[PDB]
């Protein structure tokens, strides 16, 4: 059930979570969020503070030019913030890629 | 059992997850 | 890993899919959604449209007349809408709650 | 192993799965 469970965060919030896994820094997520204009990014928890890292290397040229265009600023680098932002940090990207 | 359509059945952004393959954490 | 997925997916959406499953009418999703306001609903998906079932029966006067008070009327009955409007469905219900 | 605190440590809505006990679908 937990790949249909998944399709339903999908559909319901646009968003998906590839993946997660733990290292030293602390626990990680690779995460998609899209409206087509898509996002890749990595949410880092640390113990809580969140960190956000875009993932922007393999993008081309034109998929950057359209997101720079709308996108706030600071969501092309990496950013801290606090865990009582990241529903508000969620709906940010969600409202920006609509 | 014969073929069933998914409920769920555009692709998903499951596609997406080769966009982590040589990314660190920073 | 499953677990902490759908945490993060609370955290970052303020959304829990409690189980899914799937009867003669087609698959269903128990589901939460919270901000502190919660609302418990069932989605049915049918082959798609969306079929949303308010939970209210188990929830006390106090609480039913807080959610009422900010929440659009309709939430509050059975309701049948196309696929493509269940992320606005979603934000309607977000937006409500907050 | 010693006990750790988990990153998501909030009261979650997992708890609210009780109120669809005697729930059927519409």
């Amino acid at each position: 059930n937990s790949e249909v469970i998944k399709d339903l965060y999908e559909y319901l919030c646009n968003v998906r979570v590839h993946k997660s896994y733990e290292d030293d820094s602390g626990l990680w997520f690779d995460i998609s969020q899209g409206t087509y204009s898509i996002m890749d990014y990595k949410l880092g928890f640390v113990k809580t503070e969140v960190i956000y890292a875009p993932v922007l290397k393999q993008r081309s040229t034109e998929e950057l030019y359209s997101l720079q265009s709308k996108l706030p600023e600071y969501l092309f680098e990496t950013l801290s913030f606090p865990l009582s932002s990241l529903n508000q940090f969620y709906n940010k990207i969600a409202k920006s890629l609509n | 059992a014969e073929f069933t359509s998914p409920y769920f059945g555009r692709p998903s952004l499951k596609t997406r997850a080769k966009q982590f393959e040589g990314v660190s954490s920073p």
